[PDB]
DNA sequence: GGCTGCTTCAGTATTTATACTCT
DNA sequence: AGAGTATAAAGATACTGAAGCAGCC
């Protein structure tokens, strides 16, 4: 029924007809087959998704920054990736990627002074989150601290 | 900066010696001015200044007051950073508990008291006593008192012996407990303790004791007596990061401690009774413990929602302590995040990068640029500038990118190829362009995935993302040596409808004088693509020393592959195109170009593949109809045959002439054979629809339909596909995993009716479930793979040695599983390799086998070779290169820091998610050999062999074996060795309904100690007659002649023992029950005739269980040492067997069950190894018994297995490092001339370092045997305790840790993170050799 | 509403009976029964109070 | 939603994976746009002071 | 108006959506016959045959 | 008395209704 | 901030492991 009703109006039975191409007019050999198909549009808007972020809001506990994009969030630079960047000999990016771009306080301020300055250089320091580690466990009755 | 990390237990005075003042109110905040209370919870004089350089009256805020302290309230003026790292203290009443050390599982007090954890409880919350001193009565200086019992022992004994309860109770008692001489009494005891069990208990106990005297720590400060308080900007009273507020729940607890605490003194003064006293100091040990680590005591504490209040401790367990949440994985600046799409017009060095994101991403970068070239004076005006978005911005823009290389990351990140580097250009949109090549890699498909951009900042950053991260660098996965830039799936397309031919096409026969000319034929029209035609063609080679020589020559191919060569680079051979260009083709090509070109030429290439393949796929106009699926006309004809044939089987078992599971399966097995024979059909008739003339009649080549293209090409499915959509769609499953009876008769094209669309739909989200789980789980699985390992750093370059295992092609018994050329390809050899002519070396012992020496070997008939290893290797912390063999992701030796151990885990969990959840009918012709023969010729001109270590190995004519297979205790060979067999007879059968146990010597036989009543039964067979007496089993026999069991002394017609030939000891076997003799006695015995008759998972989870050692259910005991087999007391318990040497002293007397069938009798003779029972495997005892290469190789082979059936191909280095890392742990027997004690477990590295610093003199070294843990113990069980604590349950391990004071020089990797340094694997691996050899 | 409050006012009930125990009238009003109910009672609805207006002193901060 | 006029064939990979190749003929009609409501409020309470 | 991809179906066998779209054609193709019929003057009677 | 099979437990994947009177 | 106060009986995971514990030959 399909294909007599394609006959009541006067397009091949094969449902394919032959194109051409409209960058240089040479016929398409094979048949193809066009038609006409009910197109939705789902609400995963790109504008909703895109989103960067070159200096926001941390936080107080741990300086680290903000997660989101409601708020001005970084990205989750998660185990696995740091496994991955660790497959490599790539041993200098993964320190930066967890010392001044996250949360060496004085190491990312002085960043932002160099890169502004034309330095690409980095102070490392020691990060924040390990020193409330440090007191969270001191809290308890652990003496953990560290030798020379 | 500072050295190893240091652990240990906290005096109360370190506590006030930290702290900055007493804590004393439980009040926090004067709810009006938000001010700090007196000596509340938040006071500004204990912590620090509220605000910077200021106090709550206001009296100084200015610079001009830095450094003096307040009036009022005195506190110091300074900055407010200060207020994040001062603790504080309250002061306890009453001494409380520790809820670490006392329910830890062990209780480091539990042990130490000696006494069960009950009473200890019982006594910590008031409800028994405890008798310190028991002094000079009948009360003993542990015994617990029931309040009945402490009344009347008051009664009759209220004298000055103390009995107390309580936390004061147990403080006293561990104050009161000497340590050395407890030590050396326990010592003596061990040393004369007997029994094993009071043995351990006892070297535990001692274990412990000398860890505390050892260290400088002391029982009693277990005992809370000043408690630390957690500086408040840790835990502020809101925490305030917008939308939401949160409570930092830790103050409540903290304030219900105060709160109890200062009740407790006020009762000091009101001299309650006693029992509210008690109580109170209840409420308080349980106060303390919920705010320590709470639902470790038996109820947790909720403030809403009953969801349970976070106590201190589990800031640090879980997914979301410091651990798993803020050392390792941080959020991070500089970074976005978009939606992908393709851009085929890119290089492979670039991917699109929208204008938007890359402005907002390197904002100081241009800010540093504007005020450089003076475009600005202050900050703000280069701000206002960038925000306007001037045409200055964004040839500024353009300029920084221009070298500076971005990552770009998927969301799992599998393995190591799913995060790359990148040059970007510019786009106008908001989305990341990607180039098609790389979308496999990343296994990104388009239905809207997203990726995470970030940005190297420093020079070290960006060289090491050009040099080794970028995207043309990374072409073989590393796991196996393959390319990872195959053309995935319309290039293939595109490809395979080019270099093709139709039989008679527009401009044939011609003959052209280049490809140049035949690309203009194309383009002109005149000619077809796919025709047939002569060509002339050049092609270079490099067979001279690196050097192209050219020759030309007139092939014969069609247009299409000529237009093509016009691709590839100099040194290939046109061979390589004239074929019909499938995907394994191409991929091939690609390799090929790789081994014989170099790098650069090979990229180059793939793209230039990559824009050919998609031109003609789009030139071609490949659609898809609804005619591209045809039926074949018999498929009705097929399925009413089936349907009219189950019929007559149905009515023949419902009329009663059948079982209904013979139906069933009858009917399984007509509808597959149905359904075989239709997609045979199916299959056959569109392959060749082709009926086409060609200048003749006419003739048939494999045809056109566009659904046979996509699928032959290995374009987009699988035959099974196809067979779904045209012919039947199989028998779908059931719930349970059954098969329901009738299939599903139509297809993607017809309809199917309602009930079979059900069906499909069950099997269906069986699926997706099962998809969800498995992700679930192999998410676990490679978490703990990557742990274990984690730490394995190449440190040398030759461990020198001679040692290794014998890689060998592995057969299953009939078609090979892999040929040798594979299992050494890229793998230093051992030894030198001699060919088949022996004492002529093919190879020299140290070289590395690239595919030169494969080649070389593979034609010379090669069978064998000691390959090096890692599991051997000799290296302390590490492994040398060449016990490693070829890095596998570039051709040359793994270069000296590499960290193996961590590609390793994750190339052996990456492909997880893919995974689920008679006689020798040789058919091939060679020469036969037996392996571990005893037999003897039958009375029927045969030989059957009549042992249990029997095998054999079919060679062919050359000396490579090619088939192997089993032959049980007494199989006929119909040949035997060293002749030559054809396909399709067998050449040995047995029964295996019995137990053939004929004799192997001439002589005769009685129904001697066969007596019915108490040893045998009289039994007339049920089938044929003739006197048949079986045996009952000793435990149906009588209760007197349960021991006594039957035997039949072999002996010949005089009764003398026939010796069995060469033996002084005949058969004198013991015949179990279920030994029916039918023969009757005292007849002639001749080889060939049994003398009794004994008639008779694979998904992810095994991968697990093989990798964590699990211990199968019914394991097969094995033979410690040699000797003959002996049977005994029965069932003492379970049955008892004694086994003797030939020479030495029998030390194996063990217990066995009854059900367990013995595989070795009593006369036989058995060697160290030997296997005595049937079933599953047990790996500890391939270890100790056939030592380290047995169970490595075993491990190899059970894991290829389960990795093999689906395809994947994972190189055998990472499961052999995997394994190298499980057993590392050696148990002592004998201290020889060392010091280490004989239970205890030791580093085996540190062990052999030891035998080699005392073997350096004449003294003796020690004596040890290697164990096997599984990926979780030792992974637990390691060197530092920050590498555990990071790993699952940190409480005990820490605690643990804690007791013996540990020390962390954090030589690993998932702990020079933690402390963000340079991990030494990289350049930090040369950074860390210059450091450590600073000293 | 919560046991990480019952008992708090249970021991501050306890500690306020026992206090005042001090002062109760043997000759007259032969039931004590009322009394420690009454100053339990009392000690309770305190707790409730000052429980209470820290809570809102944590909303009153936000 | 819409529906469109759709031919089934490779166009030199821009639809190489899943993607989808859209003309001018649906950007320019408008056919294919929405409409979004963010709603914001502002409320005047009472503090101290 | 949109280039869809071939390559999706075989394997995802989901059959529907390119037999749908020969039906949605053929519907069009009855439109297109109207709008013929119809933006050149016609009769009502032929219409209602048609 | 030592040896052994159950047995129990530990480990892993926003928002809380009510003094009285002084003093 | 403190202190005197007098009816009342008011809940469906699943799997693995290791020490503990009653019992036996
Ligand atoms: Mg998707
Ligand atoms: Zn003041
Ligand atoms: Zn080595």
């Amino acid at each position: 029924e399909i294909k007599e009703l394609l006959k009541l109006g006067d397009l091949p039975t094969s449902g394919q007809i032959r194109l051409y191409d409209g960058r240089t007019g040479e016929q398409f050999e094979r048949p193809v087959t066009v038609g006409y198909m009910y197109m939705l549009k789902l609400n995963h808007l790109v504008d909703d998704k895109m989103h960067a972020r070159s200096t926001g809001s941390y936080s107080l506990v741990t300086q680290q920054p903000l997660g989101g994009k409601a708020q001005f969030g970084g990205q989750r630079f998660g185990e696995m990736e740091v496994w991955a960047l660790e497959a490599y000999g790539a041993a200098y990016t993964l320190q930066e990627m967890l010392t001044v771009k996250s949360d060496d306080v004085n190491g990312r301020t002085k960043m932002y002074k160099n890169i502004v300055d034309g330095n690409h250089q980095m102070e490392p320091g020691m990060p924040e989150s390990f020193n409330v580690l440090l007191k969270e466990i001191r809290s308890l009755g652990i003496n953990i601290e560290l030798e020379d | 900066e500072f050295d190893a990390i240091k652990i240990a237990l906290a005096s109360p005075d370190m506590i006030r010696s930290w702290s900055f003042g007493e804590v004393k109110k439980p009040e926090t905040i004067n709810y009006r001015t938000f001010k700090p209370e007196r000596d509340g919870l938040f006071c500004a004089r204990i912590f620090g200044p509220v605000k910077d350089y200021e106090c709550l009256c206001g009296k100084y805020k200015r610079l001009k007051h830095r450094g003096v302290i307040c009036e009022k309230c005195g506190v110091e003026v300074t900055q407010t950073k200060v207020r994040r790292e001062r603790m504080g203290h309250i002061e306890l009443a009453s001494p409380t508990a520790h809820i670490w050390f006392l329910k830890s599982l062990p209780s480091r007090i539990g042990l130490l008291l000696d006494m069960p954890l009950r009473d200890i409880e019982r006594v910590l919350y008031f409800e028994s006593y405890v008798v310190i001193e028991g002094g000079m009565t009948n009360l003993e200086r542990q015994q617990i008192l029931t309040e009945e019992q402490y009344l009347d022992a008051l009664e009759e004994f209220g004298d000055e012996f103390d009995a107390k309860m309580g936390a004061e109770a147990i403080q006293a008692l561990l104050k009161s407990m000497d340590l050395e001489q407890e030590c050396e009494q326990l010592r003596e005891e061990l040393n004369e303790t007997n029994s094993e069990t009071k043995r351990k208990k006892l070297t535990k106990r001692i274990k412990l004791l000398e860890a505390f005297v050892q260290s400088g720590n002391k029982p009693e400060w277990m005992i809370l007596t000043v408690l630390p308080v957690l500086p408040p900007d840790l835990r502020p009273l809101v925490p305030l990061d917008g939308g939401r507020f949160a409570t930092s729940d830790l103050n409540d607890l903290y304030r219900r401690v105060i709160n109890r605490n200062n009740r407790l003194k006020r009762l000091l003064d009101l001299a309650a009774p006693d029992i509210i006293v008690r109580n109170e100091k209840r409420m308080l040990q349980e106060a303390v413990d919920a705010l320590l680590d709470n639902g470790r005591r038996g109820r947790a504490i909720t403030g809403s929602n009953k969801r349970p209040l976070k106590s201190l401790a589990d800031m640090i367990k879980g997914k979301q302590g410091r651990f798993r949440q803020n050392l390792l994985g941080k959020r991070v600046d500089y970074s976005g995040r978009s939606v992908i799409t393709v851009g085929p017009y890119l290089r492979l060095h670039q991917c699109g990068l929208p204008k938007k994101m890359a402005l907002e991403l390197f904002k100081p970068f241009i800010y540093g640029k504007l005020e450089l070239r003076g475009l600005a004076t202050t900050i703000k005006a280069a701000k206002k500038m960038v925000e306007r978005e001037e045409a200055v911005v964004w040839d500024i823009l353009d300029e920084v990118i221009r070298e500076h290389p971005v990552l770009l990351n998927r969301a799992p990140t599998l393995h190591r190829l799913g995060i790359q580097a990148f040059e970007p250009v510019l786009i106008e949109g908001k989305a990341i362009q990607l180039h098609p090549l790389v979308c496999a890699a990343y296994n990104a498909d388009f239905d809207g995935d997203q990726m995470a951009v970030h940005v190297p900042l420093t020079l070290e950053a960006q060289l090491e993302a050009r040099a080794l991260m970028m995207s043309t660098n990374n072409i073989l996965s590393p796991a196996n040596g393959e390319p990872i830039i195959v053309p995935s799936q319309d290039v293939v397309l595109g490809l395979y409808y080019m270099t093709r031919d139709c039989v008679n096409a527009k401009g044939e026969g011609m003959v052209l004088t280049g490809p140049k000319e035949a690309e203009r034929l194309y383009r002109s029209g005149l000619a077809s693509l796919h025709a047939r035609v002569k060509v002339r063609i050049t092609e270079y080679e490099k067979d001279a020393n690196g050097e192209l020589v050219a020759k030309t020559s007139l092939k014969d191919t069609t247009v299409g592959r000529a237009i093509l060569w016009m691709i590839v680079p100099k040194g290939l051979p046109y061979s390589i195109v004239n074929q019909a260009l499938g995907k394994k083709a191409i991929s091939k090509m690609l390799n090929t170009c790789y081994r014989i070109l170099g790098l650069k030429p090979t990229v180059i290439f793939a793209d230039q593949i990559m824009y050919t393949g998609f031109a003609y796929a789009a030139r071609s106009g490949a659609s898809v109809g609804i005619d591209d699926m045809v039926i074949p006309e018999k498929k009705h004809e097929i399925i009413s045959e089936a349907e009219a044939e189950v019929a007559e089987i149905q009515e023949q078992f419902q009329s009663g002439l059948v079982t209904a599971g013979e139906r069933y399966n009858k009917v399984i097995d007509i509808w597959a054979a149905a359904n075989d024979r239709v997609s045979k059909a199916m299959m056959d008739n569109l392959q060749t629809e082709t009926v086409i003339n060609r200048d003749g009649q006419e003739e048939k080549q494999v045809s056109f339909n566009s659904i046979y293209m996509m699928a032959d090409s290995g374009a987009r499915g699988s035959a099974a596909q196809i067979r779904q959509l045209a012919g039947m769609r199989g028998l779908m499953a059931k719930p349970d995993g059954s098969i329901i009876e009738t299939p599903i008769t139509a297809n993607f094209r017809e309809g199917l009716n309602v009930l079979q669309y059900f069906i499909s739909t069950h099997g269906a989200r069986k699926g997706l479930a099962d998809t969800a789980l498995k992700t679930a789980n192999s998410g676990y699985l490679t978490r703990r793979l990557v742990d274990v390992a984690q730490d394995l750093v190449v440190t040398e370059d030759d461990c020198g040695t001679h040692e290794g295992i014998m890689m060998t092609p592995v057969i299953e018994g009939g078609d090979v599983k892999e040929p040798l050329r594979d299992r050494v390809l890229g793998r230093v050899t051992a030894e030198d390799v001699l060919k088949p002519g022996t004492a002529d070396i093919l190879v020299p012992r140290n070289t590395l086998l690239h595919e030169q020496w494969c080649d070389l070997l593979e034609e010379n008939s090669v069978d064998a070779v000691k390959v090096r290893s890692v599991v051997s290797c000799d290296t302390d912390f590490g492994v040398c290169a060449h016990c490693y063999g070829r890095d596998l992701a570039r051709g040359h030796i793994i270069n000296k820091g590499e960290a193996i151990g961590v590609i390793a885990a994750q190339s052996i969990g990456e492909p997880g998610t893919q995974l689920t959840m008679s006689s020798i009918q040789v058919k091939n012709k060679g020469s036969i050999k037996l392996s571990n023969v005893k037999s003897v010729v039958n009375s029927s001109g045969k030989l059957v062999i009549t042992s249990r270590n029997t095998e054999l190995k079919l060679i062919d004519e050359f000396g490579r074996t090619k088939e192997s297979y089993k032959v049980p205790y007494g199989a006929v060979l119909a040949k035997g060795d060293g002749e030559q067999v054809a396909g399709g007879e067998t050449v040995a059968n047995w029964d295996p309904h019995t137990m053939p146990v004929i004799t192997e010597v001439s002589g005769f036989v009685r129904f001697t100690d066969m007596i019915d009543g108490q040893t045998i039964t009289r039994q007339t067979d049920e089938l044929t007659g003739l006197s048949s007496l079986v045996v009952l089993d000793s435990a149906e026999r009588t209760a007197g002649g349960k021991d006594l069991r039957p035997a039949l002394k072999i002996v010949d017609a005089q009764g003398n023992d026939v010796l069995i030939p060469g033996t002084d000891m005949p058969a004198q076997y013991f015949l179990p029950g279920k030994a029916i003799v039918q023969l009757e006695d005292g007849v002639q015995i001749s080889s060939g005739d049994t003398l009794a008759r004994i008639p008779q998972t694979g998904g992810l989870p095994r991968v697990a269980d093989l990798f964590e050692a699990r211990r199968p259910k019914e394991p097969a005991i094995l033979a410690e040492i040699s000797g003959i087999v002996s049977f005994g007391k029965e069932t003492k318990g379970k049955r008892r067997l004694v086994i003797t040497p030939v020479d030495g002293s029998d030390p194996y007397e063990e217990m066995i069950p009854k059900w367990r069938q013995l595989n070795v009798f009593e006369g036989e003779r058995v060697e160290r190894g030997d296997v005595i029972s049937d079933g599953p495997e047990a790996p500890h005892d391939i270890l100790r018994l056939r030592g380290v290469h047995a169970v490595t190789r075993y491990i190899v082979n059970e894991v290829q297995d389960v990795y093999r059936l689906q395809g994947v191909k994972i190189n055998d280095k990472h499961i052999e490092v995997i394994v190298r890392q499980m057993l590392r742990k050696a148990t002592i027997v004998n201290a020889g001339s060392s010091d280490f004690l004989e239970g205890e477990q030791v580093e085996y590295s540190r062990v052999k370092i030891a035998n080699r610093e005392l073997e350096a003199n004449g003294k003796v070294g020690a004596t040890y045997s290697r164990d096997l843990l599984g990926i979780t113990k030792a992974s637990l069980a390691t060197e530092s305790f920050i590498s555990a604590a990071s790993f699952q349950e940190t409480t005990r391990v820490l605690t643990e840790a804690a007791v013996a004071g540990k020390r962390d020089e954090l030589r690993g990797l998932k702990e020079n993170v933690i402390v963000g340094r340079l991990i030494p694997a990289g350049t930090g691996y040369a950074y860390h050799q210059d450091r450590m050899r600073r000293r | 509403y919560t046991q990480s409050w019952k008992q708090e006012m249970i021991a501050d009930g306890i500690e306020a009976s026992i206090k005042g125990l001090h002062n109760f009238d043997e000759t007259k009003y032969k039931n004590p029964h009322a009394y420690i109910t009454q100053a339990c009672f009392n000690a309770f609805v305190q707790r409730i109070k000052k429980e209470r207006k820290e809570v809102a002193k944590k909303y009153s901060y936000f | 939603g819409q529906n469109m006029r759709v031919a089934f064939m490779p166009w030199n990979g821009y639809n190489f994976e899943d993607s989808i190749l859209v003309s001018e003929r649906v950007v320019q009609e408008d056919r294919f746009t929405t409409i979004h409501i963010q709603e914001l409020a502002c409320v005047s309470r009472d503090t101290k002071l | 108006d949109i280039v869809l991809n071939p390559l999706g179906v075989p394997s995802r066998m989901n059959i529907g959506q390119i037999l749908e779209t020969h039906l949605g054609m053929a519907a069009k193709g009855i439109g297109d016959k109207i709008n013929a019929m119809l933006k050149q003057q016609q009769e009502v009677a032929k219409l209602r045959e048609f």
